[PDB]
């Protein structure tokens, strides 16, 4: 949006050709996601699987924000906003 | 598969328990045992 | 008191995992005779071993 | 300094070297302080002279993006995968950079 | 209502539940600022009776139970019914019924499977003067009354056993079929031996009594040397 | 004197030395059940009560989803005349019937064992095999993927078709929910130590040591993940 | 079920005369000798038997479209390391055939000196010809840090 | 062997304290020191969001080194360092300033690289009596010390 | 085809789907309609549950 | 002075006043918890052990045995002699008979042993072994004798030394198993002749088995403290490095541990002379260098 | 009328077809009986939460988005 | 065995590795006939080293 | 009446109060109280010491006890010595901290910035042409962490 709003159509076709070239990178990992059986990964401690609630509780916020981050990606730019404003450029 | 239960209250299910017949006498060393439902 | 319906209230297993300079000299409050024994005698032996460290840093000071 | 597209396979070596937690603080130390002071000399301590930046730029985030579009589609590890990650993004930064200092 | 009444035991259930918890952490805490060991200290957790919420297994008190074996789930035992030691009742997924005088052996496993065909119930019922030997391994299966099991034997699902029916020990009931009354069934797959005769019936129904006895004994043995819970 | 107490001393996992038994998430083992020496168990396997596997000897490998049964006896040997290892090796999906015995083998995926079943050393279950409840498979012998057998010694029945593999599946994947249902009911946190009376001993130690560590370090955060866990 | 010959009431067969011998030559140039099964990898069967001077980075490779798939699915990534080759003596390398292009690949960009008889023990599948089959294994590279974890 | 979440959880503390301090700053924007330094809303702004970040990021380091204890204390005192060290960047006010202090930073990120942890108590048994060469701490070591050494001479 | 008759109007069909062989556990046999759009199990209206036994058997032990 | 001061009083006002309140809230609330969860919970409670019950006077005398399985169950007139292991889930029935189990004899997990007659005896011989799952109703078995798993002898049997019987094998009752003779099968019948091999494994299995119960015996018999220094020394490990591990080892041998005695490391490192061979490594037959046997290669 | 317990009931007099006929009947009725008092327990488990958390988060989804 | 991971004791010895690991004829040889050596005995080890160098 | 007494325990306090979230004013906006000595060197910044300033040392040597102890509680393998010393070199740091902090209020007040108990003769009122927090503060707790004309 801040591309076209200077006006950069080079800019902004480079951009879409690194991102769909990016996006392909990511998902390609999708497809070695799928394993036979379930893995187990988790480090034992008293004989049981260590598993972490201070990591899980942490991972459960960044999910929250990574899904509904739109909703409130409003206050965050106007924060942005107000610190980049003191810059006088 | 399939985990629903059989056995409905709502009615009692229509059954004949007369086409099929358990032995129960006159069995021999080799054969193998009787069935115990036997309801069509 | 010592017991209620199951659980005995008055339940007690004392920790045997201590510290082993629990009970030392040095560990004592500062300024106890104890405690300054302890401390001279370590500030003797460190500075036996850096005669030199101990002058740049205390003299200096 | 930074390990980007035109210098990026030393950055990979160092990666699939480091821990994963070495990592963890070598990304965040990176993009929130290196390449941010890297964007702020374009676009607010050496502004005036953005008349030479915006050239330089243009030739590495193109130079970059023709040369990683095939390595990125060549790696096998997952520091490797990291690294790059981090490179794809620092490119797409410049080209924004680019576009501010327009 | 009926649910209403089922929503308000849930309720209270996970309030206590919570409570407990609280509790518990709390005295584990005090313990660690008390540099108290107490609670750290590994204890078997095993419960003889153990309920599934709204399956709390129902027992006459006449009946003798041992320590070592483990009831869990809707189990329903009879009058002077006498469980073994390290035989496990588990019916969780259905009830298990047993009858006034009957005797489970030692390490004897009883479990129901998921589901069966129509008509073909998914509990375990034993009969009163039932005699199962020790090690053997019975599920969702009939068995009437004055019926003795030899050790280490099997009976599957809709196995059903008439009045009076011997089968030797070291043999499996096949699932789904029957066992006619007074006759002696033996061999991995049961085959067809005779017919009992009155003095091996006696004989059976003198075993079974001398185990109810035996019962009798170890409860009043347990009791006494404290290995027993009064209930 | 040496074997009087009143208040029995047994745990459910134990080590000897070095071999520390390793256990998968929504895995249960019963109070009741053993667990001792080198076993580990996979994820939401689930080991009922009064059930003894010792990885003594050799090692032991328990894969996920996988049911044991009660009063089932699994133990390792010292060795295989073969020259294979002589641990004990249990896929995923395999369900073991009560009563049964597991010498040295190779259980693969999916595999069926009855109850009382005797698989004896270097035997070689391949997936998909179901075995009779009264049947014995004889020291290194081999029962081929998706076939029946039955009786002791073990024979040949027929072929397994996929409805009869797919139920198999269903009834493994169908137990895990009774384990949960058995596991909801203990707390994290054992209540027997508030029912014994102080002694001597715990009110005075014998011999102190030196702190070094507690096992349960970083437990306010680590999750309760199973309530059956010291 | 199949690819057996049992009829109703036959014993099974036994394991001995399943078992299929893959005879090493450790890379510290002793000999080794252990046993294998049809259907399952060379990298499995050494891993089972705990055959050293393999790292086995990837550990197989991917779950699905496998390279040990007789067809060869096209849409396979193939190996993904380089770390488990084996030297495989002429009389079965020879069976064995020509390299895909993938496992070429990763061959020709191991890091350490390779040979025309060299392959992959995860693309490698347990045959029955491949009874007494003669192998050596020098050590292969380490590729990151996990592996030395 | 002992566990550094005490020193992650100081590392913690200090920068909650400067988070304080700057929270209650008060002063002219203008520069400090000989014009070296500046100090103006911006500036301290950027300040903050990278002691910010690094005080989340610390926190999720303490709860993983409980979780498993693989860092050594010398790796978290490098921390200690580069948290300490690095927000001053964005104080810089000349290119002088801002090189010396990326320098000490540098130098920094080498001292953590230094103090990676090496060899690992594993389950592999295999190679007790055999020697196998891992090239990876060499290279981490190498690069960043000639990647360094170009950028600072240019 | 001529034998085929799953539903018991031809051919009859027993209330227990199949007869279990030696060597194998007793299952259902899978429907010709596996449609799982199934409602939890209905029962008729003022059906009485309560645990009789249970009940009786409490109020025995008293 | 004062910093250390308020530390001290802090540490013994916590101990001594927020510990026992925090558990007496703590004990209060996990009893009304309790309460308000009944009657659809359990709670935990002390298991009774088994080990050594008495029943009308029938007192077990198995203290001269060497492992007894902390789960296990014996009951009544149960006689062991020197060297006997019973382990996991074993269950020994005594009142219904005498049960003696002679020196060294093996009986492994869930091997249940009880008498069908009112009072016949059940006698077990010296080096005895009885696999797991095992059923032993009343027999006479002699020394040397090996019993598989999962093996039922049923009632009247008597197996002489040195009879084998197979893993799943039942013996039918009233049945005599002579010597070095091999029975399998169920019924159980006659096979062959036990080989010389094959009686060199089993008693090597046999003695193996009774070695290996010393290690459960001591693994078992522990106190709580030394559970709970077991499981700190697990953690530690868990979490020691290579160094960490090397000390271990070096103050075992007895090396310098401290920096003012690091200068008499010779006295400990070298100094100390090697203990001379034992003259029975002169008489070896042959000293050529090993190497692996190429048989079968 | 009055609650009978057929399985603890004496059935001597009746044949053992009979017998086992009326044994299996009681165990179908009480099963039925469990299978009704169980489902009724999983449905309120279903209703409380609902009712519990349905506006918390309709709250928590207005605040949201409005 | 106490103290030394996954190695266990045999009948007649105790070994010197893991359960399934491949015993090694150097180790052997440093264990049986330390710092003894009759002659120089040229293994594949000491060939391919030769050939190495 | 907005904020603490500059010369009480708690005028430590109106370090927290602020009129706006910049950090600091412009290179010429007159400070919101008249200025003592902008040209303030250490000796000067120290005598102008005050209550405020010991009451905020207080606060930190009141609030690095619980810190304290939290920071030592990721400690292990230590002796009862060590740990002592950490404690007191932790609790020595923030009190360390609290005078850094006294050190600050005490050049506030020098320079006008925080509440030193003098006024301007003539106050340079704004016109709050945008207002999103008045209201809100009004009708909230947050009033009390603002400071208004
Ligand atoms: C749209 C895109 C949006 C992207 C967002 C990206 C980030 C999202 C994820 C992270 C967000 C932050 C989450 C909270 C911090 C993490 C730790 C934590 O609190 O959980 C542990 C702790 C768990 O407790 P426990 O499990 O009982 O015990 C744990 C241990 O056993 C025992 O615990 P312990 O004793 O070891 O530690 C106790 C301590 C542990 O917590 C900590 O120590 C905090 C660690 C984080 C420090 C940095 C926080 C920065 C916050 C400011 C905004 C930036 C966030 C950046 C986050 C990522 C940085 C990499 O707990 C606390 O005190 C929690 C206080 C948290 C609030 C701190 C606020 C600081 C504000 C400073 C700046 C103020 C303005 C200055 C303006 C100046 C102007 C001149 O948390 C809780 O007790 C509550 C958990 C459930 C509620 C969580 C609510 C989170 C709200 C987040 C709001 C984010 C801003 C608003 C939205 C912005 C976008 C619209
Ligand atoms: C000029 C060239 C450079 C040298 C100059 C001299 C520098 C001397 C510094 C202090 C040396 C302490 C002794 C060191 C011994 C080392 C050898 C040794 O013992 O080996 C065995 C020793 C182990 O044995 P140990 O028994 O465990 O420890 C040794 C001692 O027992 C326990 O050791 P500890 O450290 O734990 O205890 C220290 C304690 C030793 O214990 C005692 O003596 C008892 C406690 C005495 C406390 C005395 C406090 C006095 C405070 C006065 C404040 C006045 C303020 C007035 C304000 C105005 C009022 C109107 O002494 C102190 O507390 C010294 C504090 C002195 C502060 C003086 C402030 C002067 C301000 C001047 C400017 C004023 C401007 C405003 C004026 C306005 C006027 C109107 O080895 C070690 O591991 C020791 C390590 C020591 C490290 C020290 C350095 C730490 C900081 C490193 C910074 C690195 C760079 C990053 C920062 C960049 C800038 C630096
Ligand atoms: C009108 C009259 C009004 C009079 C008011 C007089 C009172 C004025 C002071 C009020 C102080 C209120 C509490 C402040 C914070 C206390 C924090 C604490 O004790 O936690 C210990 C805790 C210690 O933990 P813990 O004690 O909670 O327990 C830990 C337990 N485990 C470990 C098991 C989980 O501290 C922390 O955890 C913080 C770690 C990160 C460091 C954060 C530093 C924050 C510094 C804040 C300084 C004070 C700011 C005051 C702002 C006032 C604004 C108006
Ligand atoms: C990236 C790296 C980090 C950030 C960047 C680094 C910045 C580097 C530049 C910092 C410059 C700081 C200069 C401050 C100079 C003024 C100091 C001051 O306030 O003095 C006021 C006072 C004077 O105050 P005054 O200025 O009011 O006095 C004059 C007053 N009139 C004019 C009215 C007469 O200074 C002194 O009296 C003392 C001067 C210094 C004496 C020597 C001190 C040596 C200390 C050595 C270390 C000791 C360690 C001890 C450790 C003990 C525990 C282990
Ligand atoms: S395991 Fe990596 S290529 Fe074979």
């Amino acid at each position: 949006l801040y591309s076209s709003f200077k006006s950069q159509y080079l800019l902004i076709l480079f951009m879409t050709i690194l991102n769909i070239f990016g996006m392909y990178f990511y998902i390609q990992n999708l497809r070695f996601v799928v394993k036979k059986n379930k893995s187990s990964i988790l480090n034992y401690k008293n004989y049981y699987v260590n598993i972490n609630y201070s990591i899980t509780l942490n991972i459960i916020l960044l999910n929250f924000f990574n899904f509904f981050g739109i909703l409130f990606l409003s206050d965050l730019i106007i924060i942005l906003n107000y610190i980049s404003s003191y810059i006088y450029i | 598969r399939q985990n629903f239960a059989k056995n409905i209250t709502t009615t009692d299910i229509p059954k004949d328990s007369h086409h099929f017949a358990a032995k129960r006498s006159g069995f021999t060393q080799t054969e193998q045992a009787p069935f115990a439902y036997n309801d069509v | 008191d010592f017991f209620v319906d199951k659980y005995n209230f008055s339940r007690r297993v004392v920790d045997h995992r201590q510290p082993y300079d629990l009970n030392f000299s040095i560990n004592n409050p500062v300024g106890s005779r104890v405690w300054f024994k302890a401390w001279k005698q370590k500030a003797i032996g460190n500075f036996l071993n850096l005669v030199g460290v101990h002058y740049a840093f205390y003299g200096a000071g | 300094k930074l390990g980007i597209a035109p210098i990026q396979l030393y950055k990979i070596e160092i990666y699939k070297g480091l821990p994963f937690l070495s990592i963890f603080f070598y990304t965040t130390f990176y993009f929130l302080i290196f390449f941010l002071f890297f964007s702020l000399l374009f676009i607010y301590y050496l502004s005036a002279l953005n008349n030479f930046f915006w050239i330089i730029l243009l030739i590495i985030s193109i130079i970059g993006i023709f040369y990683i579009i095939s390595i990125i589609f060549d790696i096998n590890l997952f520091k490797a995968f990291l690294a790059y990650s981090t490179i794809i993004n620092s490119i797409s930064f410049i080209l924004l950079i680019i576009a501010i200092i327009f | 209502m009926k649910l209403f009444q089922a929503m308000w035991t849930r309720t209270i259930y996970s309030i206590g539940r919570m409570v407990r918890e609280t509790g518990l952490a709390l005295d584990r805490y005090g313990c660690k600022l008390e540099q108290d060991i107490s609670c750290y200290e590994p204890l078997s957790r095993h419960r003889n009776i153990l309920p599934i919420y709204d399956l709390v297994p129902t027992f006459y008190h006449s009946t003798f139970i041992a320590p070592n074996s483990s009831l869990i789930g809707a189990v329903y035992l009879g009058q002077n019914t006498v469980v073994g030691y390290g035989s496990t009742l588990r019916g969780d997924n259905h009830a298990i019924r047993v009858g006034h005088n009957t005797v489970i052996g030692d390490k004897v496993a009883i479990s129901n499977v998921a589901t069966l065909a129509a008509g073909i119930p998914v509990s375990t019922n034993i009969g009163n003067h039932v005699n199962i030997g020790a090690g053997c391994v019975l599920q969702s299966c009939v068995v009437d009354d004055n019926v003795t099991v030899g050790h280490n034997t099997v009976i599957l699902e809709g196995s059903v056993l008439e009045r009076g029916s011997v089968i030797a020990p070291n043999s499996l009931v096949p699932a789904g079929r029957l066992i006619p009354s007074g006759q002696l069934w033996a061999g991995s797959p049961v085959r067809y031996v005779r017919d009992l005769k009155e003095e091996e019936i006696k004989l059976n129904l003198e075993q079974t009594e001398q185990n109810l006895s035996i019962g009798k004994t170890h409860k009043s043995s347990l009791i006494q040397q404290e290995a027993y819970d009064r209930l | 004197t040496k074997y009087g107490e009143n208040i029995s001393k047994h745990r459910s996992l134990m080590s000897l030395y070095d071999l520390h038994p390793q256990i998968g998430y929504q895995s249960y083992i019963a109070p009741n059940s053993t667990v001792i020496g080198e076993v580990t168990i996979g994820n939401e396997t689930t080991v009922w009560y009064n059930s003894v596997i010792r990885g003594d000897v050799n090692a032991v490998q328990i894969g996920n989803n996988v049911s044991i049964g009660e009063n089932v006896v699994i133990h390792t040997a010292g060795s295989l005349p073969t020259g294979q290892p002589a641990s004990v090796d249990i896929g995923h999906y395999v369900i073991i019937g009560s009563k049964s015995t597991i010498y040295s083998c190779t259980i693969q995926d999916e595999v069926v064992i009855g109850q009382g079943c005797v698989i004896l050393e270097g035997a070689r279950i391949e997936k998909g095999a179901m075995i009779a409840a009264n049947s014995v498979v004889p020291p290194g012998r081999l029962i081929p993927a998706g076939t029946l057998w039955a009786g002791n010694p073990c024979t040949f029945v027929r072929n397994l078709t996929k409805s009869e593999l797919a139920t198999n599946i269903d009834h493994a994947k169908k137990q895990l929910h009774l384990a949960q249902q058995h596991r909801y009911e203990y707390l994290p946190y054992n209540s027997a130590y508030l029912q014994k009376s102080n002694s001597e001993e715990d009110l005075n130690p014998t011999k102190y040591d030196d702190v070094t560590i507690n096992y349960n370090f970083g437990d306010e955060e680590r999750a309760q993940e199973n309530p059956l866990k010291y | 079920a199949g690819n057996h010959h049992h009829h109703a009431g036959d014993q099974a067969d036994r394991v001995a005369d399943k078992i299929i011998w893959i005879n090493i030559q450790n890379r510290i140039g002793q000999f080794e000798r252990i046993s294998a099964f049809e259907g399952e990898s060379l990298l499995e069967a050494l891993q089972r038997n705990k055959v050293a001077g393999i790292v086995a980075t990837c550990e197989g490779g991917e779950d699905i479209n496998t390279m040990l798939e007789k067809p060869i699915d096209p849409v396979t990534y193939g190996p993904f390391c380089s770390s488990c080759q084996v030297v495989v003596s002429n009389p079965w390398r020879n069976k064995m055939g020509n390299l895909h292009y993938l496992e070429e690949r990763n061959l020709v960009r191991s890091s350490y000196p390779t040979t025309e008889n060299s392959r992959l023990a995860c693309c490698i599948l347990v045959e029955k010809w491949m009874n007494e089959m003669i192998i050596s294994i020098p050590q292969n590279p380490n590729s990151v840090y996990e592996d030395n974890m | 062997k002992q566990n550094p979440s005490f020193i992650i959880r100081l590392n913690l503390l200090l920068n909650s304290l400067m988070v304080l301090y700057l929270i209650t700053f008060n002063g002219y924007s203008s520069t400090f020191w000989w014009s070296h330094f500046k100090l103006n809303n911006y500036s301290l702004y950027m300040y903050l969001l990278v002691i910010i970040f690094n005080n989340y990021f610390l926190y999720i380091t303490e709860k993983h080194i409980k979780i498993l204890n693989n860092y050594s204390i010398d790796y978290f005192f490098s921390i200690i360092n580069i948290t300490l060290f690095i927000p001053m960047i964005f104080l810089s006010n000349t290119l002088f300033t801002f090189f010396f202090l990326i320098e000490l930073v540098s130098c920094a990120i080498f001292y953590k690289f230094i103090v990676s942890k090496i060899s690992f108590k594993n389950s592999n048994y295999k190679d007790n009596y055999f020697s196998i060469f891992s090239k990876n701490y060499l290279n981490v070591l190498f690069y960043q010390y000639w990647s360094s050494f170009f950028s600072s001479v240019m | 085809l001529l034998k085929f008759d799953p539903f018991g109007f031809y051919s009859p069909k027993l209330l227990s789907e199949n007869r279990p062989e030696e060597a194998m556990p007793f299952y259902e046999d899978y429907p010709q309609n596996d449609s799982h759009w199934n409602l939890w199990e209905q029962f008729p209206e003022d059906f009485e549950d309560s645990n009789a036994e249970r009940e009786a058997i409490l109020k025995s032990n008293k | 002075m004062l910093r250390l001061r308020l530390f001290d009083a802090y540490e013994k006002i916590s101990m001594t006043f927020l510990g026992p309140l925090y558990r007496r809230i703590g004990k209060s609330l996990a009893q009304t918890g309790l309460n308000i969860q009944q009657p659809y919970t359990s709670d935990d409670r002390l298991v009774p052990s088994l080990r050594n019950i008495r029943v009308t006077n029938k007192i077990p005398s198995i203290n001269d045995s060497e492992f007894i399985a902390p789960n296990s169950v014996v009951i009544g007139d149960v006689i062991t002699k020197e060297g006997s292991s019973i382990w996991y889930g074993a269950t020994l029935r005594g009142e219904l008979g005498p049960i003696e189990i002679g020196k060294q004899t093996v009986i492994q997990d869930l091997v249940n042993i009880q008498s069908g007659k009112q009072n016949q005896k059940t006698q077990i011989g010296d080096n005895v072994f009885i696999g797991p799952n095992s059923y032993i109703q009343s027999s006479k078995i002699n020394d040397n004798s090996f019993v598989g798993m999962g093996s039922t002898v049923s009632t009247g049997c008597n197996l002489a030394s040195n009879a084998v019987v197979a893993a799943g094998s039942v013996v039918p009752e009233n049945t005599q198993v002579p010597s070095n003779q091999i029975w399998a099968g169920s019924p159980a019948q006659y096979l062959r002749d036990i080989t010389p091999e094959e009686r060199q494994v089993l008693q090597e299995h046999h003695q193996e088995c009774v070695q290996l119960a010393r290690i459960h015996a001591e693994e078992t018999e522990k106190s709580f403290r030394e559970v709970l220094n077991d499981f700190d020394r697990i953690t530690a490990e868990a979490e020691y490095d290579h160094e960490s591990l090397a000390l271990q080892k070096m103050r075992d041998l007895g090396f310098p541990m401290e920096g003012e005695e690091e200068e008499y490391i010779e006295q400990r490192v070298f100094m100390r002379e090697q203990l001379p061979p034992l003259e029975s490594e002169f008489w070896k037959k042959n000293y050529d260098p090993y190497e692996q046997d190429l048989f079968h290669f | 009328h009055q609650f009978e317990n057929v399985l603890l009931s004496n059935r001597k007099n009746l044949t053992p077809q009979e017998s086992v006929q009326k044994v299996i009947n009681y165990a179908l009725l009480q099963d039925a009986k469990q299978r009704s008092r169980t489902l009724r327990h999983i449905k309120a488990s279903w209703v409380i939460p609902a009712l519990l958390f349905t506006y918390p988060a309709w709250y928590l989804a207005k605040g949201a988005v409005n | 065995v106490k103290g030394k991971g996954s190695i266990r004791k045999g009948i007649h010895g105790e070994g010197f590795g893991a359960p399934s690991h491949a015993h090694d004829a150097l180790i052997h040889q440093i264990k049986q006939s330390k710092d003894t050596m009759d002659y120089q005995n040229i293994t594949n080890e000491v060939a391919q080293n030769f050939a190495n160098h | 009446s907005q904020t603490f007494a500059h010369d009480s325990f708690l005028g430590g306090l109106n370090l927290f109060k602020r009129r706006d979230p910049r950090f600091v004013l412009d290179q010429g906006e007159r400070p919101p109280y008249p200025i003592i000595n902008s040209n303030s060197s250490f000796v000067d910044v120290l005598s102008n010491f005050n209550k405020a300033d010991f009451g905020l040392v207080l606060f930190s040597a009141a609030i690095g006890f619980p810190l304290s102890r939290w920071v030592l509680k990721g400690l292990t393998f230590s002796s009862l010595n060590y740990r002592r010393g950490l404690f007191s070199s932790v609790y020595g740091g923030v009190i360390l901290w609290g005078l850094v902090l006294g050190f600050n209020n005490s050049y506030y007040r020098l320079n006008g910035f925080v509440d030193n108990g003098l006024v301007w003769k003539r106050k340079e009122r704004k016109l709050n042409k945008y207002d999103f927090t008045s209201e809100f503060e009004d009708n909230s707790f947050f009033k009390k962490l603002r400071i208004r004309d």
